[PDB]
């Protein structure tokens, strides 16, 4: 279609979705092989990640893209997988698939006193 | 009894972090007696910085004096920096209040505070 | 690790902001405020109320209204139990005096007894 | 139970319900309760030292996208030993909900800061410094932004009275505005308006 | 000297010039007053923003602990004549929140008010009445005479 | 749902004869000179008031019943409702045995003008009346005791009570 | 140990024998909303605020007099006890005055309490109410039996406590009247304490009458001095 | 000073004359509202939301009826609801003439601030005839209102409607047009939407960037759902989009006023639960449990169940939001206020950066703030 | 309205529309300044049958919340709510 | 009917009256004592009995619902009048 | 009063020159006004 556009301020249009997609859902997997098979997130990540590259891959056209995604515009789609990659890098920083740290005190979540 | 640190993991850290705010309060002294006018001298506001931290000086917890620390940089940061006023910097010196009585006699002429 | 032991009293008077005198002579009172006998309900002696003194309340000179000098006049605190009531008094360094709890003892009710026979409890009226 | 009562929704609550078992298994390390309101509001209550490592999860997971952050606030409790009790408020907009992140600290616990995920942050907390004394570890400008300058004590904990310790006033003595303890020409009444029965049956706690 | 008098109590009073001192709800009544259904041009008063071009201030709002020496330091660069008057109630005895721990309990303590005007806010009309008392207080000033008599 | 504002040689030229010849400027001026041209708003006060409403919330008093006894029964729902604080009562029976008053204060630098009191007083005594030039000189001028707020209420009692009579349905 | 086993809500508790359903729910927790019920005074029974259903039994118990039973759950909050309750709320405010802001029982009194937590909110009683005349039995007691709704407290403290046997119920119906039906002045060493144990504005302390309300008061704890029993 | 809103301490390290860093000092005007608030009861604590937001009176009452009604688990009655609805947005009405006629005063065209001041005062006098006070009504209470719509009152509603849009189109005329305005709000103050949402922004700020978010329209309160009308989207994040914005957001307010005057229902202004809303005077002296409800409820205040919520409205300033945390008494433990305002003067450091000082102060004048709101 | 036709014509050509139709000064138009009084309307409650005060109070059916996880198969990846569906530019005055 | 203390200060319904020694007298110098000289006692006091024909009477004040809340009074006794507790009018029977 | 004039400017009073003995040829006060005429004036009623 080749917006000039994407009617938010800073965002700057792609010309090329699919192919940045393409690279950004492989990176996420690579990223996430890292996790250990018992976290839930990489379960969850990988699935949502894995169904987002087959809508990707099965649909060429954008708008039919940014309407069976439904997270609005294709750089909106770009900057979330970045952010999730961002997200998973963290992730695998500071492993929470541990279990509870601490335990709260018997008077800590009560309301009312 | 165990307890996160802030930024003094013993008393010496903490004693270390007291001396260095007395040493930025007793710098800084003559240019807040300069720069805001104060009709004082010199002598008096440093043996008020003084004062001051002998008050505080009964404290034994690392956290508790840290946090004394802060408060006394977050009080550095408002004199160094021209934010307070004349009157701010005055309140330290109670000059209208009068001199209350402290022996028993004469709190006993003036009111019923035990 | 990142943790450090401390074993000493906490003693947060220095960072509270109060003055002196409100602090070693105010004397603190924890207890289980009693029920109004105007009234039945026992559900405003169900949590623990740490109150302080009264100090004077003279009259104004206009009109004769309260006039105090005592901040904390109304200062009402309600905590769960009296464990913490005690650790928060202690905490501030505030001196403080503690009542037990009165609990009722649970009385032996009895519709019968106002009409025995061999017994003072019969009742004169209905 | 038509005209004068709310209306209930299920299906938002059993959603949240959904969302919040899909939280607790994701986080197991920091979270510590779920809870789901009555008029469909989430509740996420989880350790101190897992402020940081939650929040930017609800701000870059692909299911969770909370974006925005509404509210950050610190609540006095004096009955438990961790008194604060600070609660983020943040707001998905791809996905059109609002959840809330719940934590507590005691005065001289200092909170890992949230201005490297909200950027808004920045000030809301330096507030409740202001406030209630909650220290937070790296935050970038920390100082009293709602007192005056040379104020001492936090206002906001339920222990300080609802009246100050000093009062303003002009002198020509000095020419000088200065602070004097406090003297009211009229005492606060204090109201006594509990009524002494029992409020509500379904909130009863167990006795002792 | 009981004309001349006459004269300058007149001058004083036909052109008096405010200064632009709200802080709340209420400056918002002072807008409303100046606005063309009240009109204070008409009546010789003018908006001037400079505290040493200004006749009267009016204190409009809630005058808070970190608001009193600005107040104070404004009111002392003022040039004699000045009056001062008090407006709504927080400005007059704290109003709503006269028991607050960061609010002057009235602008009296801080600065000697001439005018009281009642309200939360005051209506305009109110405002333009408590102008005009000023005015009529201006007017049966007697400086001349009472430096004739000492 | 959404619209978007601000997505917008003949008009070259018809531009550059604006820039040049102030087009839209003249336009501004002349939408100007229009508003000079027209009748101002400005009413003569004090010869003239605003518009009001009966329901204008103004100067405290206290009504009485049309037989010339007072209609305060000293049951202190104004003092528990009001939220500034600004009414002190002391009540105790006097000679007759009638539940009275004998100190009522208001506050009137305290009192925020709500007008919760006048609609919580189970007899009407307590009015928020309709008086609003009570602007005064002193600080203590502004402290009413109960005479003079029995005094406003005898003062405004022609107007209080027609008042009244065409607002009471709505409540 | 003899202690039988009940449930109040489904929940299950020991009592010992002859213990009422009123005191097995405040074991558990919950106050029973009562009137005439006093844990100090002979069981009367005669208001009727106290009724809660028993499950599987199609009747509701007076839970003041009633002696509990092995195995019974009592439904302290069903539909049938808070009609019960609404309808004793509904003919107790029936025939009681509009007294409230000249009583001195305002913001200390159960009716009122009672009436907003347990019953409704409006009346469909369109009739006139009735109007008792008032007596005297003291300079102690100010005494306005226009309030009165028979709740026989002032019978039982007079017999009981008191032991003085002067106060009664003099009439039949709806005329009755809780008298000395003479000019009798009721004067004991404890007769203020019926003001105490009057749930409604009846009877009020004489030289505190017209003078104070609760919600304004402060309540400061301390000891009697003026005898030894301290 | 005159650009300054009554109450503002800005310290800027001018480099010349452009800022480097710019530091909103506030706190002139923090009367401490969240700490009177939990020592009184709920119809106490009512007026004390008129005083924060002093344009914006009426959405600030909304926001706290609706979160006691969330926490009551009641709702008012639908002409409350509509009545409430039309009342907002004239409210939203008064907010945006004020903001705009204060902007442009602060920039130096002082006539239009004259020209709408009129009508600022017309819906002043439907405040007077509708409640009582000209600017505090203290009128929406939870349950609904308080008083129902004097008789007349809607012909003077319509009439205004009728001829308001002239007006708007007169200031519209004079200002957007005008060179010398355009000028000083190109290219200034420009956001994007990452540091929209992540400077925690709220409102036309969000729809000065593109960002489609109202919450009329995603998460509806009482009636706003069964009314249509548009919502104005900027496309670059300038001033000159934001004060577009706010003049489609009057002429969407006049549509949505016309809408409401064409669809009030008939019924009762309350809730009739009376342990809630107050009863009728002429029932009160005639029932007794009317009197005993009428005597606590002005004596003592209706309880609210135990719990915590936090409820957010579209304030004409943005998102408007309360967290009160009630325990079962009947006053609430805790009331905090969530402003616009708060993070509006927060990103102003962001916002200004690079700019000269008269594009601070056009800065400042662009985002709608009220210190009172700011400060609490 | 107390114009002559010249100064109407003028005001009405410098301003570029018809200033006289829509008028921003009241007159005789508007509603009167005393009305009759009326009569209000009832509620949904005031009845006398069947309107028992349990079958519709609305504070005694709140609930405590339901807690959901509490620390004292291949599910699916869930979300708060269902994405919010795309704007629809409005027919009405679109802008382009 | 104001009574007159030799101090020379009218004296209030409420009967509040300074005292020749008390300083506070101070604040009346060069201006006035405000005081109600419409006395609700003396007012009430002239107001005629009314003679009802039924043991007991509704006293609503007059008005309907601009008065105070209605209340039922009894005649039953022939030596006291009944006085209604918010108006202050009495009552009582012919017989 | 004159109808034929705008709202607010339809009714007007002119006041006297000598009320309860001070001389207001030129001090003219705006409470000089009596309820019922204040009630009339403010325009509340069209009943004068
Ligand atoms: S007096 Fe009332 S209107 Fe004026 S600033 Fe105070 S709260 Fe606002
Ligand atoms: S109007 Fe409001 S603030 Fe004023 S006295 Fe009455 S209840 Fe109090
Ligand atoms: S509410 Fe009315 S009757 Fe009650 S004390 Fe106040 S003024 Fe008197
Ligand atoms: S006894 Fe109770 S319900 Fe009866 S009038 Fe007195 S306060 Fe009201
Ligand atoms: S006067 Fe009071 S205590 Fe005595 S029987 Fe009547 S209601 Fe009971
Ligand atoms: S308490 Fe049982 S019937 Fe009265
Ligand atoms: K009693
Ligand atoms: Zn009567």
């Amino acid at each position: 279609l080749l917006k000039k556009t994407t009617g938010l301020v800073g965002l700057a249009v792609c010309e090329t979705p699919h192919e940045r997609l393409k690279i950004l859902y492989t990176k996420i997997l690579d990223v996430l092989g890292h996790i250990p098979k018992n976290a839930a997130y990489r379960k969850y990540t990988e699935q949502i990640t894995n169904e987002k590259l087959s809508i990707v891959k099965a649909e060429p056209d954008v708008k039919k893209l940014e309407e069976q995604l439904q997270g609005g515009q294709i750089e909106e789609v770009i900057l979330q997988a970045e952010n999730e990659l961002s997200l998973a890098r963290k992730m695998i920083q500071w492993k929470p698939w541990e279990p509870l740290v601490e335990e709260p005190p018997a008077s800590q979540w009560k309301w009312p006193i | 009894t165990s307890v996160k640190p802030i930024f003094s993991r013993d008393m010496n850290e903490a004693k270390r972090r007291v001396r260095e705010l007395y040493r930025a309060w007793y710098r800084e002294v003559p240019n807040t007696v300069h720069l805001f006018q104060l009709d004082i001298s010199v002598k008096q506001g440093r043996d008020k910085v003084r004062e001051m931290f002998k008050k505080n000086a009964h404290v034994t917890d690392p956290r508790v004096v840290d946090l004394l620390v802060i408060k006394g940089k977050m009080e550095l940061e408002e004199t160094i920096n021209v934010w307070k006023q004349r009157t701010h910097v005055m309140r330290f010196f109670h000059e209208t209040e009068a001199p209350r009585p402290k022996d028993f006699l004469s709190k006993f002429y003036v009111g019923h505070d035990p | 690790t990142q943790l450090i032991t401390v074993d000493e009293k906490l003693d947060i008077t220095t960072l509270t902001g109060v003055p002196e005198e409100h602090i070693k002579t105010r004397k603190a009172r924890i207890f289980v405020p009693a029920r109004n006998n105007m009234q039945s309900g026992v559900n405003n002696t169900k949590k623990w109320k740490m109150e302080f003194d009264t100090r004077e309340r003279w009259e104004n000179p206009l009109m004769g209204w309260a006039s105090t000098a005592d901040p904390l006049s109304n200062l009402v605190l309600t905590f769960s139990t009296k464990e913490d009531a005690i650790a928060f008094a202690e905490k501030n360094g505030w001196s403080y005096d503690v009542e037990e709890r009165k609990v009722p003892k649970p009385k032996s009710k009895s519709y019968g007894a106002n009409f025995s026979w061999n017994k003072r409890t019969r009742v004169s009226t209905k | 139970t038509r005209p004068t009562v709310r209306p209930r929704n299920d299906v938002a609550h059993k959603q949240l319900s959904a969302f919040g078992e899909y939280v607790a298994e994701i986080l197991p390390k920091y979270v510590q309760q779920v809870q789901v309101s009555c008029f469909s509001e989430l509740e996420i209550c989880i350790h101190p030292d897992g402020v940081i490592p939650v929040l930017t999860f609800l701000r870059d997971h692909s299911n969770a996208q909370f974006k925005s952050l509404a509210d950050l606030t610190a609540v006095d409790i004096p009955t438990r030993q961790n008194r604060f009790e600070i609660v983020y408020n943040l707001l998905s907009l791809r996905f059109n909900s609002r959840i809330r992140v719940k934590t507590y600290t005691d005065e001289l616990t200092p909170v890992e800061s949230s201005v490297s995920v909200y950027k808004a942050a920045n000030w809301y907390e330096r507030e409740i410094w202001d406030m209630f004394g909650v220290f937070f570890a790296n935050h970038p400008d920390l100082r009293r932004i709602l007192t005056d300058y040379g104020f001492e004590g936090h206002p906001f904990r339920k222990d300080f009275p609802l009246s100050g310790y000093v009062e303003l006033r002009y002198d020509d003595e000095v020419k000088r505005v200065v602070a004097e303890p406090v003297e009211l020409a009229q005492e606060f009444r204090k109201f006594d308006l509990n009524s002494p029965w029992e409020a509500f049956p379904a909130y009863r706690q167990p006795p002792e | 000297v009981a004309k001349l008098d006459d004269l300058i109590n007149w001058a004083r009073r036909s052109s008096l010039w405010p200064m632009t001192f709200g802080l709340a709800c209420c400056a918002v009544e002072m807008m409303h007053m100046a606005a063309p259904r009240y009109d204070m041009d008409r009546f010789g008063v003018v908006f001037r923003a400079s505290p040493r071009q200004s006749d009267v201030m009016i204190v409009a709002g809630t005058l808070t602990n970190k608001m009193a020496p600005a107040l104070r330091k404004v009111y002392d660069q003022m040039p004699e004549p000045r009056y001062v008057v008090s407006m709504g109630s927080c400005a007059n005895g704290g109003g709503y929140y006269h028991y607050s721990y960061s609010v002057v309990r009235g602008c009296d303590r801080i600065v000697p008010v001439d005018i009281y005007v009642p309200g939360c806010p005051p209506t305009a009309e109110a405002l333009l009445y408590g102008i005009l008392q000023l005015q009529k207080k201006i007017k049966r000033e007697k400086r001349l005479r009472i430096w004739y008599r000492r | 749902t959404y619209k978007y504002v601000n997505l917008r040689m003949k008009s070259v030229t018809d531009r550059a004869a604006q820039t040049l010849l102030w087009t839209e400027l003249i336009r501004g001026l002349g939408m100007t000179l229009s508003y000079l041209f027209r009748e101002p708003a400005t009413i003569n006060y004090p010869f003239e008031k605003g518009p009001l409403s009966p329901r204008f919330r103004g100067e405290h008093a206290l009504r009485r019943y049309p037989s010339g006894e007072e209609r305060c029964i000293a049951c202190k729902l104004c003092e528990a409702v009001c939220p500034a604080q600004a009414i002190t009562i002391e009540a105790e029976p006097r000679a007759d045995g009638s539940r009275r008053t004998t100190r009522y204060d208001i506050d009137m630098t305290k009192c925020i003008y709500c007008g919760f009191c006048q609609e919580a007083c189970p007899v009407d005594a307590i009015v928020e009346g309709p008086n609003f030039e009570f602007s005064t000189e002193t600080h203590e001028e502004l402290l009413y005791n109960k005479e003079k707020l029995l005094n406003n209420g005898d003062k405004w009692e022609a107007e209080i009570a027609a008042n009244i009579q065409a607002d009471y349905l709505y409540r | 140990s003899n202690l039988i086993e009940v449930f109040v809500d489904g929940q299950s508790v020991m009592v010992e024998p002859g213990t009422t359903v009123l005191q097995a729910c405040e074991k558990v927790g919950m106050q029973i909303p009562r009137f005439c019920y006093h844990e100090r005074l002979s069981v009367a029974g005669n208001c009727r605020m106290c009724l809660v259903e028993i499950e599987k039994a199609p009747k509701v118990v007076a839970a003041c007099a009633m002696p509990v039973m092995k195995g019974w759950n009592i439904l302290t909050n069903s539909e049938k006890t808070k009609k019960a309750r609404e309808g004793v709320m509904e003919f107790l405010l029936a025939n009681h005055p509009l007294d409230c802001p000249i009583c001195d029982q305002g913001g200390e009194c159960d009716l009122q309490d009672q009436s907003m937590m347990f019953g409704s909110d409006r009346s469909r009683f369109l009739e006139g109410k009735r109007a008792v005349e008032d007596k005297n039995i003291g300079p102690l007691v100010k005494t306005i039996m226009t309030r009165c709704i028979q709740c026989t407290r002032c019978i039982r403290f007079a017999s009981e406590i008191a032991g003085v046997d002067d106060l009664g119920t003099t009439g039949r119906g709806n005329d009755m009247q809780v008298g000395t039906y003479i000019e009798k002045m009721f004067m004991s060493e404890l007769s203020g304490n019926i003001i105490d144990i009057c749930p409604v504005g009846a009877l009020t302390s004489k030289p505190y009458a017209f003078t104070a309300r609760p919600w304004e008061t402060r309540k400061t704890e301390s000891i009697d001095v003026m005898d030894a029993v301290g | 000073h005159p650009a300054a809103h009554g109450v503002l301490r800005l310290v800027m390290e001018l480099s010349g004359e452009m800022v480097r860093k710019c530091d909103p000092h506030i706190g002139l005007l923090h009367r401490g509202t969240e700490k009177l608030i939990e020592y009184k009861t709920y119809l106490q604590a009512l007026p004390y939301f008129d005083r924060l937001d002093y344009v914006s009176m009426m959405c600030n009452e909304q926001a706290y009826s609706l979160a006691v009604e969330k926490l009551l688990n009641i709702q008012p009655p639908p002409r409350a609801q509509w009545i409430r609805v039309l009342f907002g947005e004239i409210t939203r009405l008064l907010n945006h003439i004020m903001a705009v006629t204060t902007h442009a005063l602060d920039i130096g065209a002082m006539t239009p601030f004259f020209w709408m001041f009129e009508e600022r005062e017309k819906m002043f006098e439907f405040y007077e005839r509708v409640s009582g006070a000209r600017m505090h009504a203290a009128y929406v209470r939870p349950g609904g209102v308080h008083q129902d719509l004097p008789l007349g009152l809607m012909d003077d509603i319509y009439e205004f409607s009728k001829n308001f849009s002239l007006r708007i189109d007169e200031l519209e005329e004079m200002l957007t047009n005008n060179r010398i305005w355009r000028n000083r709000t190109v290219d200034i103050g420009v956001v994007t939407a990452e540091d929209a949402l992540n400077y925690g922004f709220s409102g036309v700020m969000l729809r000065g960037s593109g960002i489609q978010w109202d919450l009329r329209k995603t998460q509806p309160y009482d009636v706003y759902d069964q009314v249509e009308f548009d919502v104005p989207i900027g496309s670059r994040g300038d001033c000159y989009d934001r004060y577009l914005c706010r003049v489609e957001e009057m002429r969407q307010s006049i549509r949505i006023i016309s809408q409401c005057l064409n669809k009030m229902p008939p019924g009762e202004i309350k809730v009739d639960d009376a342990k809630v809303s107050p009863p009728k005077r002429a029932e009160m002296k005639t029932s007794m449990e009317s009197l005993i409800h009428h005597f606590k409820l002005y004596t003592e205040g209706y309880q609210v169940p135990p719990g915590a919520t936090y409820t957010a409205i579209e304030a004409p300033k943005g998102e408007f939001g309360v967290y009160l945390v009630s325990d079962g008494s009947s006053r609430p433990y805790r009331c905090k206020i969530k402003a616009p305002g708060f993070a509006h003067l927060a990103g102003l450091d962001k916002m200004s950066k690079g700019h000269m000082l008269a594009d601070v102060v056009a800065i400042i004048g662009t985002q709608d703030i009220v210190f009172g709101e700011v400060d609490r | 309205a107390s114009a002559t036709r010249l100064i109407q014509g003028l005001r009405n050509w410098a301003s570029g529309r018809d200033l006289q139709a829509k008028l921003q000064l009241r007159y005789q138009e508007i509603s009167k300044r005393t009305q009759p009084p009326p009569k209000l309307p009832v509620g949904p409650s005031h009845r006398l049958s069947n309107n028992y005060y349990c079958a519709r109070d609305g504070r005694r059916e709140a609930m405590p919340p339901s807690i959901v996880m509490s620390s004292q198969s291949e599910k699916k990846a869930v979300s708060p709510a269902p994405p919010i569906k795309r704007w629809e530019l409005s027919q009405d005055e679109p802008y382009l | 009917g104001v009574r007159t203390s030799p101090t020379g200060e009218k004296v209030t319904h409420t009967g509040q009256v300074y005292d020749d020694e008390d300083y506070r007298r101070v604040r009346f110098v060069g201006r006035q004592k405000e005081v109600n000289e419409n006395f609700a006692i003396d007012l009430i006091a002239e107001q005629p009995v009314s003679q009802v024909g039924s043991r007991v009477i509704s006293c609503d004040g007059g008005g309907g619902a601009l008065g105070h809340p209605r209340v039922y009074i009894n005649l039953d006794k022939e030596t006291k009048t009944g006085t209604c507790g918010y108006c202050g009018l009495q009552f009582r029977q012919q017989h | 009063e004159d109808n034929k004039q705008f709202f607010g400017r339809h009714r007007w009073v002119i006041y006297t020159t000598e009320m309860n003995g001070k001389n207001t040829f030129w001090d003219v006060d705006g409470s000089m006004v009596p309820p019922e005429w204040h009630r009339w004036l403010h325009c509340m009623t069209d009943d004068p």
